[PDB]
């Protein structure tokens, strides 16, 4: 039925058209801290304790 | 913060978890504090007659 059959006296027939679309994605942060003391460090069994 | 506390006492350090503790807990100096032998007079004045 939708064939693009063209006669001999041409004229405006057949006519497309076109669309496009669009992606997305965004940006997130993150992060996190631990604490020491100073004691904790320099009184401890283990040297190499950071 | 995670501190120190006090192991000897009993209190274990933070990062010491469930069953741990610190396991150098002081210092052995190595150096024993001996006395010397005590003076001795009576001794030193006797002459010896062997048998």
């Amino acid at each position: 039925s939708k064939l693009p059959l063209l006669t001999e006296n041409g004229g405006r027939v057949n006519r497309v058209g076109f669309t496009r679309l669009s992606r997305e994605g965004s940006i997130h942060k993150f992060g996190f801290f631990y604490e020491f003391t100073q004691e904790s460090l320099d009184f401890d069994s283990d040297d190499q304790l950071k | 913060m995670l501190n120190y506390n006090a192991p000897i006492d009993g209190q274990k350090s933070s990062i010491d978890g469930a069953g741990s503790d610190q396991m150098n807990t002081f210092y052995w100096l190595k150096k024993a504090i001996i006395q010397a032998r005590k003076d001795q007079y009576f001794m030193p004045l006797a002459s010896v007659t062997n048998m």
